[PDB]
C-alpha cells in the first residue's frame, strides 16, 4: 500500500499558474501559436521525516523574431516573480490548492540554439521549495 | 502482556504541519518605542480576558498597525488611526531574525560523590539579531545612532524618506527602550499560519562591521530584551511578569484539531 | 474586528532606492589636518541655520573642495581659491571604507532574580579601515610616518608628487588630529543619490602587513575618531556635542517624497 | 572457499517489493504492457570489517503518453516511501527475508529521452541502506 | 498580473551605448559591414527582495584581416572601459533612462575560431551590476 | 644495472587466487566457456624508500544471461572478500609466495553495456595493498 | 569617447621581442622557412582602478624533423628567461616603447600533433603582468 | 641575447638512460625489434629565480605479446627505480654530465589500447626533479 502524502505536482502546479498570460504545455505539436512556454523538471530531492521537497523545473519560451522572444521572456520573467513574492493560491487541474514556501532564480533567460531558422528560443531556470500535502 | 509494532504503536508519527518559521519566504519585523503605559502590549487583564493581540477578531492581521505607506512609490504618511509601527526593509540572503541565547550555571561539589550535588541557573539572557538593506530609512537610521523615535509627548518625530537631511549621533547617548515584533508567516492548503513574538523591551547591545565597495556589506543590529515591569499575562492562570510572549492562531491553526 | 491580507496590509513593502552605499563603484576619502577654529566643519549654528556642508546648493558636489588636481598627467597645483582637502587614490578590490564598531556592557545582577537586573555602555569606539594603492602620494607618505600637512600658521606643505625626496619617520613622534569624509556615490535613473560621513577629529591607530614581491599587498591605515570639541549640530533641535554627521541628498533623495 | 556473509540482492529486493503494485523486471523485452518499471545499480561499497553496504539503485517508468507515465512515476515514488518509512520485511524469490537499514532519495522523477515516440520515460534515482545476512 | 519592477534590457543597454562609436546589433544578417559588434547573454541571477541583478555580456568582433579585427576589439574594450569608469546615463531605444552599479573585466578580448577564412573574430566578456527600476 | 626489489605482480597475483573457483585470465579469447573473469589495472603508485605500492584491479565477469552473470559476481565478490578478510598464501605461476597488506572494496558489481547481445557483462571494482619482496 | 589608458598590445610586444632571433608573426602562411614562431592569447583580465593586466601568452614552434624543432623551442624558452630576468625595453611597430612588470612559465615547451608530417610542433605557454600606459 | 643557464634535455636524459638495457628513442619508426620505449613530456614548470625544474615524462614499452609486454614494463620500471635511488651520473649524446634531485613514480605501468591487434603497449608515468647548469 503507497504512502499518504505527496507534494504537489510541480510541473501541473508551473503550468496552470502560468497559463493565464500565455499558453503553456509541457509538451509542444508540431504546430501552434508562437506564444509558448515549456516546462520541465531536471532535478529535486525528497525527504519523508522533514517534510522538504527542493525542485528544479526550466521554462522555454518560443516566439518569432527575435524581439517577440524577448518580449516573451521578459513577460515570464515578471509573471514568475510575481508568483514568488505574492505567495499566490494556485488551483490544479485536479482542483486541489496548492501553494509554494519559497522561490529563487537561478539563471535569468538568456539565448539558446534551435532548429527551426524563424522562432528563437529563449531558456530560463528557477528553484522552488514546497511541502507535503495529504493524499486525498 | 501485548506489544505492538512500531509504526501501529504510533512510536513513528510524524506532521510536517506542526513545523515553525525555520523554513518559509515571508519575515517581518516592526518597532517602536516604549512609554510605560501608552505602549502596554500585554495580551491579558487580571481576570484572563483578551488584552492585546496582533491578530483580529476574524482571525487576519491587523493593518492599522503601520505609521508609514507606500503607495505608487510614493512614502505618504498614514492618515487612518494607527498605534504608530515602523517595518523594516529586505534582508540578506542567510540572515534573517535570530536568537542566541546563552545559559550559565553553578554546580555544587561534595566530596562524599563524585556526581554533581545540584545545579541552579545562575546568569540568563536571550538577544536578538537582524540586518536591514535599507539603511537609508530615517527610521533605521535614528535605530542605529540611539535616537527617540517619539518624542516626551509621544508625537512621532520620524521624517518621511527623502525628507530630512544628514543624521548625527550625539556625544554622549542615553538608553532607549524600544519594543520588538518578530512574524513568520507561512502558508499551507490556501490556509494562513502565523508566529508572532513579542518583547516588551529591549536596548541596543551591539552593531556589526559594514564595508563599502562593489560587494559590501550593510550592518547587522543585535539587541536585548529586559525586564519592564509592564508585561503580564496568563501563564497558567496566574497573573505573574514575563519577558516574552508568543502568539499563534490563524485559520490553518484552528484546523489541526 | 477586520484582518487584511498580508500583501495589501503592507507587510511586505519593499524598495531598493533606500539601499545605502553597500553595493556602489564610486568611492572616495578626503583629508586634511584639524586646525580647531579655522577647520571647523559643524553642519549647523546655534540657531540652526546650516553652517557648512559638502554639497553646494544647487544640489551637486562643490568645486573648490580639493587642493590638488590633474590635468594632461601633470600634476599641478590648484590657483582657485580652495579648502584644501587631499583625496586618496584606487582601492585594493574586496578592501574598502569600512568601521568596525566594538560596544562593552555592564550587567547588574541581584540574588533575587535571574535576569540582569539592568545594563549600561561602559566602553564604545568607531575606527575605520581603508587600504591606499598609490603608497607613493606625498600625502599618503606623510600620513603613514604620522607627519604633519600643513605647518603651524596652516599654510600647505604637502608636495607635489616627483617633487620631494625620500621621506622620514622621525624617532618620536606626537598625535596628529585629522578630518575625514567618505563618499558613496550612487545613481538611480539619471539622479544622484550621495551619502558622506564625516568626522570632525581622528588619530592614527594601527598599521598594516605589507610586503614585495611579483603579488604584493600594501598597507591599510586605520584610524579611531576623539571628542574634539568643535563639532556641533541641530540633534532634534537641540545644541549639544557629537562625533559622526552623515550628509544625504541629491536630487534622487528629494524625488522620494 | 568462498566466505560466509553477504548482501541480500538489491534488484532481486526491489524487484519483490515493486511487483505488486506494478510489473517489474530487471530487463524489458520488446513488447510488454505499458507500465513498467526497470532496475539498475550504478555504484556501491562493502566493507566485511563493519558490515556495512551502500548500494545506488535507479528505477525507469515506461508508460504510453504523457500523462500514464507521470502517473506511473508518482505512486512508484510513493510505494518507495512508504518502504523507506515503514521498513517492512520483503520476501525474495530464493525465498529468504530481508530489510534495510535506512533509504533516501537523491533524484525525484524526471523526464529523460526515449527513441520510442509515444512511450514516455521517467527516471529517479534512491540510496539504500544494508547490512549482511548469514549465507544459507 | 505582473510584477511592477524589472532590471532594464541589458542587450539593448550595451548596443544603445556602443552603437555611436561602431555598428552593433544581436544578430548579424548574411552581409554588413565588416567593423562590427554582436551582444549575448550567457548567465545572470536575479534577487527581487534585494534588488540585485549580475548579468554576464559576450562580445564579438568581427572585422577583414588580423589587423582591423584587433584595432576594432582595442577600440570596444576602451569604450567599455570609459562606460565602467565614468557611468554614464544611455538611452535606450524606448526612451527610457538607465545606468549602472558597477563593471568588472572576465575575459580581455581573443582570437576564436570562425568559418569564413577572411574575417577575423575577436572575443570578450564582460560583467555588469545592475538593479530594479519602476516598470512604466 | 637493474633495482634488487619489487612488488608481486598483481593481474598474475589476482589470475591464480580467482582460478580455482572459476576460469579466469588478462584476456578472453574469442571463444570460451560463459563463466569467466578478466583482470586489469587502471592506476597505482611505487615508493621505493617506503615499501609502500597501491594498485587498482578490475574485474569482469562474463556468463549467458542475466542470472548466470549475477551469480558469476557475486561468487567472485564473495572469493574476494574471502581473500581481504583471511590474508592467505598465494603461490604465482614464478612459484614465488606473495601475500597482501590489506584491500577494499570501491565498486560493488554492476551492470555494464556489451556488444554480444546475449552475454551480460558484470564490472567490480577493488584496491589491494602491496609491499617490496626481494628479486630472486 | 574612449578611455585615455590601456595596456600595450601583447601580441606585438612578442612578436616584435622574438622576432631578433627568429621569425616570428601571429599567423603563418601556406608556405614559409621552418624556424617559426606562432604567438597567442587565451586569457586575461584587466582592471581599470588598480591598473592591473594579466595575460597569457601561447608560443608554437615549428621546424623540420624532432631535433631542429626541439633546438628551436630550446632557444625560445631561453630568449623568453632572458626578456623575464633582465626586463628589456622593446619597441613596438607603432613605435611606443613597452615594458613587463614580471613574468612566469606555466608550461615548458612539450610535443603535439600536426597535420604536416614532416614538420614537429612544440608548445609552450607564459604568463605575464603588464601596466596601463597613456593613450597617445 | 639568449639566457646563460638551462635545464638539461629531458628527453635526452631518459634515452640515454635507458639505452644501454633495451631500445628506445623519441619516435619509433614503421618497422623495428618488439623491445622498444618510447619517452614523451606532457607537463612542467621552470623558475629562473630559484632554479627549480619539475618535467613529466612518460614511457610507453611495446612488445609482442601480453608477457613480453609485461615483461619489458617490469625491466624498465626497475631500471627506472634505480636510477631514482642511486642517483647515477648519465652522459647526454653531446657529451655533458647530467644528474637529478629526485624522482616519483604517478602510474605504476598499466594496460592500454593499440591499433595492431599483436603488439601490446604498456603505459607508465613519471615526475623528475632537475636544477640549472650552465650553458656551454
Amino acid at each position: 500500500d503507497l504512502h499518504d502524502q505527496d507534494a504537489p505536482d510541480e510541473e501541473d502546479f508551473v503550468v496552470c499558474w502560468m497559463q493565464p498570460v500565455m499558453r503553456t504545455a509541457v509538451e509542444r505539436d508540431i504546430d501552434a501559436e508562437l506564444p509558448f512556454c515549456e516546462v520541465t523538471r531536471i532535478d529535486g530531492a525528497d525527504d519523508p521525516e522533514a517534510g522538504t521537497d527542493d525542485p528544479v523545473i526550466q521554462l522555454d519560451f518560443y516566439a518569432l523574431g527575435a524581439e517577440a522572444a524577448k518580449a516573451a521572456a521578459k513577460q515570464g520573467h515578471r509573471r514568475m516573480l510575481f508568483l514568488f513574492r505574492n505567495f499566490p493560491t494556485v488551483t490544479l487541474s485536479d482542483g486541489t490548492l496548492a501553494d509554494l514556501d519559497f522561490g529563487e532564480t537561478l539563471i535569468k533567460p538568456s539565448r539558446m540554439a534551435f532548429e527551426h531558422d524563424q522562432i528563437v528560443r529563449y531558456t530560463a531556470r528557477y528553484q522552488l521549495g514546497t511541502s507535503y500535502v495529504a493524499v486525498p | 502482556l501485548t506489544g505492538t509494532t512500531p509504526a501501529a504503536g504510533g512510536y513513528t508519527t510524524v506532521d510536517n504541519r506542526l513545523q515553525g518559521g525555520h523554513r518559509t519566504g515571508l519575515i517581518a519585523v516592526a518597532f517602536r518605542d516604549a512609554l510605560g503605559t501608552s505602549t502596554n502590549i500585554s495580551p491579558h487583564n487580571a481576570n484572563g480576558s483578551v488584552r492585546w493581540s496582533p491578530l483580529a477578531q476574524d482571525g487576519q492581521l491587523r493593518d492599522d498597525l503601520f505609521a508609514h505607506r507606500l503607495e505608487n512609490g510614493v512614502w505618504v504618511e498614514n492618515t487612518n488611526p494607527n498605534e504608530g509601527w515602523y517595518l523594516a526593509g529586505a534582508f540578506g540572503e542567510g540572515n534573517g531574525p535570530s536568537s542566541r541565547p546563552s545559559i550559565d550555571t553553578d554546580d555544587q561539589m561534595i566530596e562524599q560523590s563524585n556526581w554533581p550535588f545540584e545545579s541552579d541557573i545562575t546568569k540568563q539572557d536571550e538577544p536578538f539579531t537582524f540586518q536591514a538593506l535599507q539603511n537609508l530609512y530615517p527610521a533605521i537610521q535614528r535605530l542605529a545612532n540611539n535616537l527617540p523615535l517619539s518624542d516626551a509627548n509621544g508625537n512621532p518625530l520620524v521624517e518621511l524618506p527623502g525628507e530630512a537631511d544628514g543624521f548625527s549621533q550625539p556625544v554622549d547617548a542615553e538608553k532607549i527602550g524600544r519594543q520588538f515584533l518578530l512574524y513568520g508567516i507561512r502558508k499551507k492548503e490556501g490556509r494562513y499560519l502565523y508566529e508572532v513574538d513579542a518583547y516588551d523591551l529591549a536596548y541596543l547591545n551591539n552593531k556589526g562591521e559594514r564595508k563599502f565597495g562593489k560587494r559590501g556589506t550593510a550592518a547587522e543590529l543585535t539587541f536585548k530584551p529586559e525586564p519592564s515591569g509592564y508585561f503580564m499575562a496568563m501563564v497558567d492562570g496566574e497573573y505573574k511578569p514575563i519577558i516574552k510572549h508568543t502568539f499563534i492562531g490563524g485559520p490553518a491553526w484552528d484546523a489541526l484539531a
